[PDB]
């Protein structure tokens, strides 16, 4: 594997790590979700272009579409949470325990 | 390679203009002069306070509608296929569902800003 | 000397640009502001001299005090004067701004805006006509022509 | 005609690389010169690292990014 | 689990896009069309367990086409020896590997 | 190794990822993701995917505009944080930069195996095709085949987008 | 020699912007029964030079509560992007020849909004924030409709290459084929360039200075130059798109003159519109774009997809 | 004026003329005066590279006619 | 017959944009299925030779296959020039 593939995979790992390690703002985590989607898009596009798989050229576009549905979903939830607390802090989501 | 040179040239020109703007004239900066502007009176609160979005649902909807232009942008190349009957059915199907999405949001009062 | 000739020419060029492009702050207090409007109207057309109004103090070169300055208002006038980048000029227009005028003996009036800010041109009248204000503006242009910042710097 | 000349151009470059490999790796312990990496014996299209591997960076850059960068 | 309704109805919802050797637009071939075709043909119908052992030659060739790891290793071993031979100075690469070639059409 | 353009672009991609993965003020985080989107567009352009790179850049510009608008409303935080404004954010940023440089160095001059496989460098130009033919763009034909081959994909994508409109309208209803 | 071409594109554009300002003042003045600049130089021909020399010798101010990096980066980004949008335009030959030039302009125009957003946010003042949020709403209003209009129009071209548009309109202007699309495209360009009656971000009567209220001297001058270069660029794009000049390969200067005349006509129409109408309300702009332009645009997109197949009029390119 | 607006429009028109004419002249000057070749697809690029190879001087623009067939 | 007319009159009086868009969309949906030229377009898209026509090996019983491009056998594009 060339250095570009490892750079893309490292980008995905950094974003996943960013998602997993929460700070305070919910939106900061939605941004890491978007970054994971972007890294997947670039990785799959590079693999598809390199092997000249013509039909697969439509799959990153599809991959983009469901990226928006996931973002629009998340932002929707971020609205409701904010409407309850006046803040998007994940500390407030502690009504339910394990 | 030519486009990279063009981008570098444009950014360099803009940055040089900023540098001339900041290093040529005589600066006399003092506290009253650098204070925030609100029409002559000091601001009450911070400008970093939450500023409500009344079009928040249109903004979320714009995300989905923006992704549909990505699906419709390859249409010029799709008109060159032999299965024009299948292609035209799919193109119209995508635009009908796009219009139906707008019809649902419109009728259910989704395009009205919150008060 | 060659250096003196160079600074004199640069001085003239900068002075020329500043006088030619004078932007007053969109700011009016009382009766005098109406005559200010008549200076911007077709008959006089201050825009033809390169004189255009701009609301922001950050994009303004000239403040025209056109109206009475009361005590309640003086901090705001001083504040928007201080937020003008330099070089900046103040034209005092009308009796009220010049010295208090009809309300000189009031408990709530500042007796002349030059107590609050430094003034370059005093335009008399109550109100001064649009032509008199235009005369004051062209006098301010003539005064800007006489400045020699570069020559002074070189001599230092 | 273009295919006929392209075949000869690719083959000539591969042969030149083979002739230079015979010289460079004369005294490498057990290097088999011109050995394939595939089990199969059928023709495999070269990778452009096989064609321009022993050449200058100018022609390598032009062969990789020449068409993409031409505007 | 997997309910094979596509096989039952002969519908082909997504099988057109599974492999790169399956009917591309304008007959554009994948980079490894021959290798994947050979590997698929060799392993057809013998089951997963048998295919893994008996079609390992075809699959190894296909993977070599996909990622070209052995090719890069061979090229690196070639250029390292060339660099060593030039650094101490007894190679002198030919003029057609330096830019002094007479190109052919 | 030639011009190191692709490697530089991928490094800037990783640096932008580190920037928004630090979890500073979202306005800043949005900027880092925009930088990453532009640089990933450049990477994809350097491989023949003009349409895909431009589309992803456009999509992420729109999404980040919506995110900026949402940040000014629901993630404002009167003293917003830049990478040097807090020890945690700066520590995460420096950790990301150091880890990327360590991985690059370990994979560059020597050939280490990190998780999956190894790398020697050689530049990404080595793995290209040499294919010489065409009055069309292969990427464009592949994307355009969505309307003739990908009928099922169009059906599921369109249904999902319509349902997404319905779903966002249901979630924010409240009551 | 390509650098010479870059400079020969950049410097004349900046000169045209400087004189566009003089032209706007003179046209608005004569439309308002006055004269406009006619003292500083003959017919005011030296007024833009005085304005530029005045703005680059005045004190630039950095606000105390502002974020400096974004505050300084935003005008640079605005001006550099405004200059970059010109490189794929064929007049009749482009500086950069792109397969997807239309997509390139779409993406860079989308990136240009962040100059206003970051400027308004980094000023850290209330009026600048209100202007930036108005920019958010404005982009949300116009973007989808503008993209779909472009696609519908380019279904007659066969590609996204801008030079092909010259070949497409060899016999007839494309405005005779898609004038309902041309009207909406023109209004969307007015919205996209933040021009009256759609100039919400500056909001002069309403928000004093809007997004750049805290900008002074050179940085403010850069914002102004970017906006006017965008006016010219968008009108040139519209002229190439809908009023296609005939190109003689042996005498390209005829095409250049024709194209420049059409671009000037469209820019003067922009200035004409600014002197005639009141300002929109920004929610009213959103409702205009989403409840009127969007349904008509969707319907016309379906019509322009079906029509070439209906009449066997599909353009050549792959 | 109203015809006093025209001088500014003429200056702007003269400024807007320059980019297109300059690009055309530079294309002619660097391309041998026979127009700049357009390569939207790899076949056109292949033709250009073949031209450069057979030109004997590494310039795609130099054209070899029927005086190379003995 | 009488309800739809009143509805159309009211819609044209209050929302002409929606009436125009619905009419244009309906025409765009319907008309392609009733056109004789829709076949021709397909034929045109089939006549464009993007890739090389690889020759067949003459087995000796292939009458309709041409031996030379100018031979009368094979597909004809005469319908296209007269169109
Ligand atoms: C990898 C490492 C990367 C190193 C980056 C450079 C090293 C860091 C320091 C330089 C940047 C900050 C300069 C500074 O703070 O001066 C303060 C200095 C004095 O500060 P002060 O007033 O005493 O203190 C005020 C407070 O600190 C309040 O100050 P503040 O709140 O304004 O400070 C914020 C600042 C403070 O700095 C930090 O927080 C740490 C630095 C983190 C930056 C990296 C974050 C990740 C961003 C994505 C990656 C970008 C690429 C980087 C790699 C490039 C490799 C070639 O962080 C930034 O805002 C940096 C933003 C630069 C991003 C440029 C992106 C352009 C986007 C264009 C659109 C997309 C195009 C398509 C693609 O003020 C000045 O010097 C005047 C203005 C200086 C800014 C000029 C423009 C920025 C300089 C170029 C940056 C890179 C552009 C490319
Ligand atoms: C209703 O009132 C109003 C008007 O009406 C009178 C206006 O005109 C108006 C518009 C503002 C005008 C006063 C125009 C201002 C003119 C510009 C700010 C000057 C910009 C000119 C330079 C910055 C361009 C650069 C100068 C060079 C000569 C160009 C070449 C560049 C080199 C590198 C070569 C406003 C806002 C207004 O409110
Ligand atoms: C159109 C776009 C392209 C333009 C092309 C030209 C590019 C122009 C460059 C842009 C900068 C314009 C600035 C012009 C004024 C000079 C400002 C500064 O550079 O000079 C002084 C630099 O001097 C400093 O004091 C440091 C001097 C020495 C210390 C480090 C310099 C080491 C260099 C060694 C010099 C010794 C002789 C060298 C001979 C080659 C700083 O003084 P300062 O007051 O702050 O700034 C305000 C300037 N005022 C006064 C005019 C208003
Ligand atoms: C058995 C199930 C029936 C009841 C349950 C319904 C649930 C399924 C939803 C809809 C089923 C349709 C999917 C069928 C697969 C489509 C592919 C196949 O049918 O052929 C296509 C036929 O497509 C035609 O356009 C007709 C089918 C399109 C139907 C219109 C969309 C309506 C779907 C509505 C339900 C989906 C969810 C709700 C959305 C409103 C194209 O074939 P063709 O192009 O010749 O040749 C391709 C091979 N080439 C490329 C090598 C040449
Ligand atoms: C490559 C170039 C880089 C720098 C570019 C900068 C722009 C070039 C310089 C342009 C200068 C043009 C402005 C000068 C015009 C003067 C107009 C003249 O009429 O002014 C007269 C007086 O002229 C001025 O005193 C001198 C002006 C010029 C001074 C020398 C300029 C030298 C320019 C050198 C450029 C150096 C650039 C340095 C940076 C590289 C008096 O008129 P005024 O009284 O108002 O009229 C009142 C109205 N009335 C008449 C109707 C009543
Ligand atoms: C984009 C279009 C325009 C681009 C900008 C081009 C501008 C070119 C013309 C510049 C004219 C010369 C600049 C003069 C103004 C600079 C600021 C100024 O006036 O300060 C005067 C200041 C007065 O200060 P002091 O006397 O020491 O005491 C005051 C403290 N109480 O004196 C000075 O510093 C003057 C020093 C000489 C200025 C240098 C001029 C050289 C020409 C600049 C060309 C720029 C090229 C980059
Ligand atoms: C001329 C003398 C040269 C001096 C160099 C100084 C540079 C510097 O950073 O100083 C900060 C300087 C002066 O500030 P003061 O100290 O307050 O006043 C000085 C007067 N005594 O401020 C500035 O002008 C900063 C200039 C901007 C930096 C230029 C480079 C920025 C690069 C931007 C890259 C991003 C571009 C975005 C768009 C591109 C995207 C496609
Ligand atoms: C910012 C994003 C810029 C987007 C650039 C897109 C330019 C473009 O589309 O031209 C494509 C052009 C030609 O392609 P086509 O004409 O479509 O077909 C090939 C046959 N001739 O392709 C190219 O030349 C690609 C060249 C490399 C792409 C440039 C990448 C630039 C990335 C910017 C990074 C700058 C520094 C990183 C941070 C910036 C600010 C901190
Ligand atoms: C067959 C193809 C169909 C698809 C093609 C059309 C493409 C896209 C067109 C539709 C896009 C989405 C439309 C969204 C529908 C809006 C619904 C709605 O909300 O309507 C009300 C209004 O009520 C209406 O719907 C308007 C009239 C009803 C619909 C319009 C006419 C329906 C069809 C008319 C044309 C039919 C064909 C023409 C016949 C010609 C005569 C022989 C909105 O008004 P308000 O916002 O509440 O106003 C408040 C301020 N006063
Ligand atoms: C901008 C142009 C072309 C004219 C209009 C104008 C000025 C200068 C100043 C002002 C102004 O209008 C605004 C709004 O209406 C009044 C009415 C006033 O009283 C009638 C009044 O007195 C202070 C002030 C104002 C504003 C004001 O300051 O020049
Ligand atoms: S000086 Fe006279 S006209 Fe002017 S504000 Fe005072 S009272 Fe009114």
């Amino acid at each position: 594997m060339p250095l570009v593939y490892m750079n893309i995979i490292m980008a995905f790992a950094i974003a996943l790590a960013g998602l997993l390690m929460y700070r305070s703002h919910l939106m900061s985590s939605l941004l890491c979700l978007e970054g994971m989607m972007l890294s997947l898009f670039i990785m799959s596009t590079l693999i598809i272009l390199n092997t000249h798989f013509t039909l697969a050229n439509m799959m990153p576009i599809i991959l983009l579409v469901f990226a928006a549905c996931e973002a629009a979903l998340g932002l929707s939830l971020l609205v409701m949470v904010s409407n309850t607390y006046g803040t998007d802090y994940v500390q407030n989501l502690n009504l339910l325990q394990c | 390679m030519n486009i990279m040179l063009t981008l570098l040239t444009n950014v360099t020109l803009a940055s040089l203009l900023v540098l001339i703007a900041f290093w040529l004239p005589q600066l006399n900066a003092y506290s009253e002069k650098t204070s925030p502007y609100e029409c002559g009176f000091d601001p009450m609160g911070s400008a970093r306070l939450p500023f409500s979005m009344k079009f928040f649902l249109v903004a979320i909807t714009f995300l989905l509608f923006d992704l549909e232009i990505a699906l419709l942008l390859p249409l010029p190349w799709a008109s060159q296929t032999n299965n024009l009957k299948t292609m035209l059915t799919m193109a119209l199907f995508l635009l009908i569902l796009l219009a139906a999405s707008l019809a649902y949001e419109w009728t259910q009062k989704g395009l009205e800003w919150a008060e | 000397s060659r250096g003196e000739y160079v600074v004199a020419k640069l001085d003239d060029l900068v002075n020329w640009a500043r006088r030619s492009s004078l932007w007053p702050m969109t700011f009016g207090l009382a009766c005098c502001a109406v005559e200010m409007m008549h200076m911007a109207a077709p008959r006089y057309d201050m825009d033809r001299f390169g004189v255009v109004f701009r609301a922001s103090p950050r994009q303004s070169d000239v403040m025209i005090v056109a109206g009475t300055l009361t005590n309640k208002m003086a901090p705001a006038l001083r504040k928007v004067y201080d937020q003008m980048p330099e070089p900046r000029y103040v034209v005092s227009m009308g009796s009220c701004a010049n010295g208090g005028g009809y309300y000189h003996y009031s408990y709530s009036v500042v007796r002349g805006c030059d107590r609050i800010v430094p003034v370059d041109i005093y335009v008399p009248g109550c109100p001064p006509t649009a032509e008199a204000l235009l005369y004051g503006i062209l006098q301010l242009q003539r005064k800007i022509k006489r400045e020699k910042r570069l020559r002074i710097w070189y001599r230092r | 005609l273009f295919q006929a000349e392209k075949d000869r151009r690719v083959l000539q470059m591969l042969r030149e690389n083979l002739e230079e490999e015979a010289i460079i790796m004369k005294d490498v312990p057990d290097w088999k010169v011109g050995e394939s990496v595939f089990h199969t014996t059928r023709w495999v299209t070269p990778m452009m690292g096989e064609l321009y591997g022993l050449r200058t960076n100018e022609e390598i850059l032009s062969a990789t990014y020449g068409f993409i960068w031409y505007t | 689990p997997f309910f094979d309704v596509q096989k039952r109805l002969g519908l082909d919802l997504d099988r057109w896009m599974t492999i790169q050797s399956a009917e591309q637009p304008h007959k554009i071939p994948g980079r490894c069309h021959a290798f994947e075709k050979e590997w698929i043909e060799c392993a057809h119908g013998i089951g997963g367990i048998r295919a893994e052992k008996e079609c390992k030659i075809e699959f190894d060739d296909f993977v070599e086409c996909l990622l070209r790891q052995k090719t890069m290793k061979r090229l690196s071993a070639i250029k390292r020896q060339r660099d060593k031979l030039i650094k101490e100075g007894k190679y002198t690469p030919p003029p057609h590997h330096l830019g002094k070639e007479d190109p052919r059409p | 190794m030639t011009m190191y353009i692709a490697f530089i672009l991928s490094t800037i991609f990783v640096i932008g990822f580190v920037g928004f993965s630090s979890k500073p003020s979202p306005i800043y985080g949005g900027l880092g993701l925009i930088v990453s989107g532009g640089v990933g567009c450049g990477i994809v352009l350097n491989f023949g995917g003009s349409f895909l790179g431009l589309m992803v850049f456009l999509i992420y510009l729109g999404g980040m505009l919506v995110v900026f608008g949402y940040t000014t409303a629901m993630a404002t935080e009167m003293y917003p944080e830049v990478w040097v404004s807090n020890k945690t954010v700066f520590g995460a940023f420096v950790s990301g930069l150091m880890m990327e440089f360590c991985m690059v160095y370990y994979a560059l001059k020597e050939e280490e195996v990190e998780i999956i496989f190894k790398f020697n460098g050689l530049g990404d130009w080595v793995i290209y095709d040499t294919g010489d033919s065409g009055f069309f763009s292969e990427e464009a034909m592949g994307i355009a085949a969505l309307y003739s081959y990908g009928t099922w994909l169009v059906i599921v994508t369109g249904w999902s987008l319509l349902i997404g409109v319905v779903v966002i309208m249901e979630i924010t209803r409240g009551n | 020699m390509f650098m010479i071409n870059i400079l020969s594109l950049i410097i004349p554009i900046l000169l045209a912007v400087a004189f566009l300002t003089l032209v706007e003042r003179k046209v608005l003045g004569y439309m308002q029964l006055r004269k406009g600049p006619n003292v500083v130089g003959p017919y005011g021909l030296l007024q833009p030079i005085a304005d530029a020399l005045k703005l680059f010798t005045k004190e630039p101010l950095r606000p105390a509560t502002s974020s400096i990096s974004m505050f300084i980066i935003a005008p640079i980004l605005a001006l550099s992007l405004a200059l970059t949008m010109w490189v794929p335009l064929p007049m009749p030959y482009p500086l950069i020849n792109m397969n997807l030039g239309v997509l390139f302009m779409l993406a860079m125009s989308s990136l240009a909004v962040y100059s206003i957003l970051w400027s308004g946010w980094a000023s850290n003042s209330k009026y600048a924030l209100i202007g930036a949020l108005r920019a958010v709403a404005q982009t949300i209003s116009y973007e989808v409709t503008l993209a779909i209009i472009l696609l519908s129009v380019l279904l007659m071209n066969g590609s996204y290459t801008l030079s092909t548009l010259i070949t497409t309109q060899e016999h007839i202007w494309m405005i005779f084929t898609s004038w309902p699309l041309a009207m909406m495209w023109f209004i969307s360009t007015l919205a996209e360039t933040n021009r009256a009656p759609f100039d919400l971000t500056e909001g002069e009567s309403e928000l004093v200075s809007g997004f750049n209220v805290e900008y002074a001297a050179g940085p403010f001058a850069m914002f102004f130059m970017a906006e006017y270069a965008n006016i010219i660029m968008m009108n040139a794009f519209t002229a190439i798109l809908f009023l296609g000049a005939s190109h003689d390969p042996h005498t390209p200067e005829l095409y250049t003159i024709n194209f420049v005349l059409k671009t000037l006509a469209l820019t003067i129409t922009f200035l004409w519109i600014r002197a005639s109408y009141p300002r929109f309300r920004y929610d009213q702009l959103m409702h205009l774009l989403w409840k009127s332009f969007l349904p008509l645009t969707l319907a016309l997109c379906m019509w322009h997809i079906s029509l070439p197949i209906m009449t066997a009029s599909i353009p050549p390119q792959s | 004026m109203w015809f006093e607006i025209l001088p500014g429009i003429a200056v702007m028109a003269a400024c807007l003329f320059i980019p297109g004419m300059a690009t055309a002249h530079i294309h002619k000057f660097t391309n041998g005066g026979k127009e700049k070749r357009v390569a939207h697809f790899s076949y056109q690029w292949n033709l250009m590279e073949r031209d450069r190879r057979i030109s004997g001087v590494n310039r795609y623009h130099v054209t070899k006619g029927l005086e190379n067939i003995d | 017959a009488g309800r739809i007319a009143s509805f159309l009159k009211n819609a044209w009086a209050k929302e002409p944009v929606l009436v125009a868009s619905f009419a244009i969309g309906g025409l765009a949906i319907i008309l392609p299925s009733l056109s004789p030229y829709t076949n021709y377009a397909i034929r045109i898209n089939r006549a464009t030779p993007y890739n090389y026509p690889v020759p067949l090996r003459d087995d000796g019983n292939m009458p309709d296959v041409p031996s030379h491009p100018q031979d009368p056998q094979g597909p004809s594009l005469e319908w296209l020039k007269n169109l």
